[PDB]
């Protein structure tokens, strides 16, 4: 049932077991100036953080965050229930 | 949400009381029950 | 101890009076303020354990 936004709610005990996840996943690019630009991209997930929104105006299963690990999963459905025969 | 009553006494327990009670308790409890069957995330919590 | 319109009206007049004991009645303007200082965000997650 594609969506054209999902809203990630960062609620209780394992929800703030959620957000960090989401703080951890840091990558890091230095520019072409040689100098390491080490920065903050994350200022929309920070400790106070209560809900973060994934917006893709065609859809999120368009997107491409969303798209790959549908993908992955499909073609692992189908190669696994064509190995089990 | 509530209603007004006053000189119900517990010999005039009356239709506005078990009414009064309805509104107050035994259907507060159903509205909080209610929010929690249309929940179905457990990262929302709605403070009552 | 709310002090309001309505039915508490015969109540207003001694509200004066149970203050000088050392206590406080409230307006609605500050059970407004004291219902709302329950939704701050570290009281959020205080009723969240």
């Amino acid at each position: 049932n594609n969506p054209n936004e999902l809203t990630i709610h960062f609620g209780g005990a394992k929800g703030r077991a959620i957000r960090d996840n989401y703080i951890g996943m840091m990558f890091e690019t230095i520019g072409e100036d040689g100098a390491l630009k080490s920065e903050k991209i994350f200022k929309d997930i920070d400790e106070t953080t209560t809900s973060y929104t994934f917006v893709s105006p065609t859809g999120l299963l368009s997107a491409t965050q969303f798209t790959q690990p549908a993908l992955t999963l499909m073609e692992k459905a189908a190669y696994e229930d064509i190995k089990s025969k | 949400a509530a209603i007004p009553e006053n000189g119900n006494g517990l010999d005039n327990i009356d239709s506005k009381s078990e009414f009064a009670h309805r509104i107050m308790l035994t259907n507060l409890l159903r509205l909080l029950g209610a929010v929690k069957s249309k929940k179905t995330t457990d990262t929302r919590p709605a403070q009552c | 101890w709310t002090r309001g319109t309505g039915l508490m009206s015969a109540n207003n007049i001694i509200a004066e009076g149970i203050e000088k004991l050392g206590v406080r009645t409230f307006s609605q303007k500050e059970m407004a303020f004291n219902i709302l200082g329950l939704l701050t965000p570290e009281i959020v997650q205080l009723c969240q354990e």
